[PDB]
C-alpha cells in the first residue's frame, strides 16, 4: 500500500491517467520498491531459518 | 470566560474514503481539553480555521459573516439561514452589495461547526447532539460530517455571528 | 482475451460553445470561474475553428483525456499578454504569479491558452484589460483580490493626488502592429479531482456489454484493468464506486 | 473522400457531408505563431550493422 | 539556415559530431507556427492524430 | 513555534536602473562582463518598466 514517491500505490492508476512516456519513470519506482522489500523478507527468512 | 473542550470537534481530515483501517495523519486540528472562548457580537479572529459551538433552545444565532476587513472595499461572505432556506452570498456588503460574483439558494440543542479555509474553497463541516440544559460545553465525542465546500477565493481573518443563549469559539492548529 | 468499457449515460456536449467563444474575457485581476457538469469532454470539436498556442496538462497525460473520467471541473477563464503565459503554471513567480492568479503546488487539471489578436486588439489599442502590480505580500492559491485602494509603500491610507501614492493597477495596452510578445492572451485553467464520488464530466468512449468468468481487460469509469468479472453480494455506500483491501 | 459522421458515403451538396481538408492560409502581417514553417524529422538507428 | 526549434531525442545534440549512424530516414513537411509543437513522441492534437 | 530571521546589514538597491537599462549592449561575441556586490536583489521593481 506504499506509494516510494510516486502518484499513487495502486499500478492501475498509474497507467489509467499517464502515458507511455510519462509513466515510465512512476512505474520504477514501484518496481525498486517492492522488490527491494521482497528481498528484506526473504534475508530475515534466510536468518531465521 | 473560558471553557474547555474535551474530545470535541473531530472531523474528516480529507476527501479520500477508507474503511476498516487506522489513519495517523497531521492537520488542523483541535487538540483535546483545549481552551475555548465563550459568549453569552465582538469580530472574533480567523487564525487556521475555527470549531464554532452554539447551544440554543430558541434558534437565537442564524448563519455567519466572514471577511478581511468587513468593509465594502473587500469581499465579505454571509450565510444566513432566514427561517426558511439557507442562503450564501460573497459580496461587498456594506457591514449595499456590488461587484459579486457566487450565490446558493438551498431547499435544549447544540450545533458545532467547523470552518476550514484552504486553496481558495471555504469547507464547512457541521455536527448536531441533544444535549440537556447546562451552561457550559459538554463532555463526550462527536464527530462531524462534511455538509459543503465553497468555492470562494478570498482571504478569511475575522468572522461574526449573526443573532436575532451562548455559543463556543476555538482554534484550529496543527497536531 | 476481451475488451469491457462501462461509461455512465451522458450525452450533452460540454458549453465549449460558451467557455471558449465568449464575447469578453474577465481581466487576469478578476479571474472568473465557473462549474461544467454533465456532459461529455470531447476536446476534438475545435480543431476546426479554435488554435491553441499552449496546452499542457499537469498530474494527467493530454492523450489519456478520452478514457479517463473525472469527477467535477473548473474553469478559470481570463487574458493575458504574450510572454505572461509562461507564469500561468505552478511553482512560478512573477507578477502574475504574485498579485494576479496563483496556481497550486500539487495542481492536477490543464492550462490552455490561444493567441486572439482579431477580437482582443484594436488599432488604436484596447486599454480594457488590467493587472496589478503592487501589492502588500503574495497571494495564497487561488485567491483573488478586486480591491482598488490606492498603494502606499509605508502601510498607511494616502490620496493619489500627493506623493508616493499610486493606483495599484496597470492597464494592458493591446494594438493590432506589436509582436507575439505583446499580444493577448486568453487562458483557460482546468481543475479536475477524480474523486470517488459519482462521475459527472468525461470523454467519448463506446460502451461494451459485460463479458463474465473471463480474463478481459476492463475500464470502469477509466479504471484500467485486468481480471474476470462475477457478481457480487457486496454491500457498497450511495456514493461509492470501488472497493479495495489491505 | 468526403466524410460523414454516421459512416456511409455522401455527396458535399447535402448535410453532414464534408471534404476532410482544410487549407493552411499563409500571410505576411499575421504573428509567428501563424507563420510557415517547414519541419524535417530525422530517424538513426544505430544497429551493428 | 535558423532553427527556430532543434530537439533531439534519445542522443544528445552536443553528441552528433563523434557518433556514427547506421541509416538516416528525413522526413519533410510544413506547419503552422503553433503546431510545431505538436511534432514530439506522446503527444496530442490535430497534427499528431 | 518561533521564526528567527537574521541578514546582514546591506540596505543600498541593486544596478536595475544601469544594468538592464543602457544605452547600448555589447554584441554576442564580445559579451560584457560586470560584478555586482553590497546592494539588496529586490527583483519585484522590474514588474513596471
Ligand atoms: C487578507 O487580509 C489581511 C488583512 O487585510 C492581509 O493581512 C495583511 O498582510 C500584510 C502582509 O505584509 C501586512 O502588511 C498587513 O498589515 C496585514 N493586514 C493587517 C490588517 O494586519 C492578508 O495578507 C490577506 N491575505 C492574503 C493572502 O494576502
Ligand atoms: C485555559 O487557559 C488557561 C490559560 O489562561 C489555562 O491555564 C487552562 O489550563 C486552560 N484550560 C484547560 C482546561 O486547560
Ligand atoms: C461604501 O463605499 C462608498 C464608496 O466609496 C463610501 O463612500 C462609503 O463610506 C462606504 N461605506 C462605509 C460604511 O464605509
Ligand atoms: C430568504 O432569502 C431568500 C433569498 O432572497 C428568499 O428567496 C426567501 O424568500 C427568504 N425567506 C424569507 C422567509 O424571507
Ligand atoms: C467594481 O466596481 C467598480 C465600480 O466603478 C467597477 O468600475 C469595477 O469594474 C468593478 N470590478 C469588478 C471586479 O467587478
Ligand atoms: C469548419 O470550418 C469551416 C470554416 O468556417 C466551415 O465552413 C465548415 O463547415 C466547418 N466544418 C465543420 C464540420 O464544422
Ligand atoms: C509605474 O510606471 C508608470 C508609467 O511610467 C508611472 O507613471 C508610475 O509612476 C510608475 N510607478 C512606480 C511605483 O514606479
Amino acid at each position: 500500500s506504499s506509494n516510494f514517491g510516486a502518484i499513487s500505490s495502486v499500478l492501475n492508476d498509474i497507467l489509467s491517467r499517464l502515458d507511455k512516456c510519462e509513466a515510465e519513470v512512476q512505474i520504477d519506482r514501484l518496481i525498486t520498491g517492492r522488490l527491494q522489500s521482497l528481498q528484506t523478507y526473504v534475508t530475515q527468512q534466510l536468518i531465521r531459518a | 470566560t473560558q471553557h474547555t473542550s474535551s474530545m470535541r470537534g473531530v472531523y474528516y481530515p480529507d476527501e479520500i474514503f477508507r474503511s476498516d483501517t487506522l489513519y495517523l495523519t497531521q492537520d488542523l486540528f483541535l487538540p483535546f481539553y483545549s481552551n475555548v472562548t465563550g459568549f453569552h457580537n465582538p469580530v472574533i479572529p480567523f487564525k487556521d480555521g475555527i470549531y464554532f459551538a452554539a447551544t440554543e433552545k430558541s434558534n437565537v444565532v442564524r448563519g455567519w459573516v466572514f471577511g478581511s476587513t468587513m468593509n465594502n472595499k473587500s469581499q465579505s461572505v454571509i450565510i444566513i439561514n432566514n427561517s426558511t432556506n439557507v442562503v450564501i452570498r460573497a459580496c461587498n456588503f456594506e457591514l449595499n452589495a456590488f461587484n459579486c460574483t457566487f450565490e446558493y439558494i438551498s431547499d435544549k440543542h447544540l450545533r458545532e461547526f467547523v470552518f476550514k479555509n484552504k486553496d481558495g474553497f471555504l469547507y464547512v463541516y457541521k455536527g448536531y447532539q441533544p444535549i440537556d440544559v447546562v451552561r457550559d460545553l459538554p463532555s463526550g465525542f462527536n464527530t462531524l460530517k462534511p455538509i459543503f465546500k465553497l468555492p470562494l477565493g478570498i482571504n478569511i481573518t475575522n468572522f461574526r455571528a449573526i443573532l436575532t443563549a451562548a455559543y463556543f469559539v476555538g482554534y484550529l492548529k496543527p497536531t | 482475451s476481451g475488451d469491457v468499457v462501462r461509461f455512465p449515460n451522458i450525452t450533452n456536449l460540454c458549453p465549449f460553445g460558451e467557455v471558449f467563444n465568449a464575447t469578453k474575457f474577465p481581466s487576469v485581476y478578476a479571474w472568473e470561474r465557473k462549474k461544467i457538469s454533465n456532459c461529455v469532454a470531447d476536446y476534438s470539436v475545435l480543431y476546426n475553428s479554435t488554435f491553441f498556442s499552449t496546452f499542457k496538462c499537469y498530474g494527467v497525460s493530454a492523450t489519456k483525456l478520452n478514457d479517463l473520467c473525472f469527477s467535477n471541473v473548473y474553469a478559470d477563464s481570463f487574458v493575458v499578454k504574450g510572454d505572461d503565459v509562461r507564469q500561468i503554471a505552478p511553482c512560478q513567480t512573477g507578477v502574475i504569479a504574485d498579485y494576479n492568479y496563483k496556481l497550486p503546488d500539487d495542481f492536477m487539471g490543464c492550462v490552455l491558452a490561444w493567441n486572439t489578436r482579431n477580437i482582443d486588439a484594436t488599432s488604436t489599442g484596447n486599454y480594457n484589460y488590467k493587472y496589478r502590480y503592487l501589492r502588500h505580500g503574495k497571494l495564497r492559491p487561488f485567491e483573488r483580490d478586486i480591491s482598488n485602494v490606492p498603494f502606499s509603500p509605508d502601510g498607511k491610507p494616502c490620496t493619489p493626488p500627493a506623493l508616493n501614492c499610486y493606483w495599484p493597477l496597470n492597464d494592458y495596452g493591446f494594438y493590432t502592429t506589436t509582436g507575439i510578445g505583446y499580444q493577448p492572451y486568453r487562458v483557460v485553467v482546468l481543475s479536475f479531482e477524480l474523486l470517488n464520488a459519482p462521475a459527472t464530466v468525461c470523454g467519448p468512449k463506446l460502451s461494451t456489454d459485460l463479458i463474465k468468468n473471463q480474463c478481459v481487460n476492463f475500464n470502469f469509469n477509466g479504471l484500467t484493468g485486468t481480471g474476470v468479472l462475477t457478481p457480487s453480494s457486496k454491500r457498497f455506500q450511495p456514493f461509492q464506486q470501488f472497493g479495495r483491501d489491505v
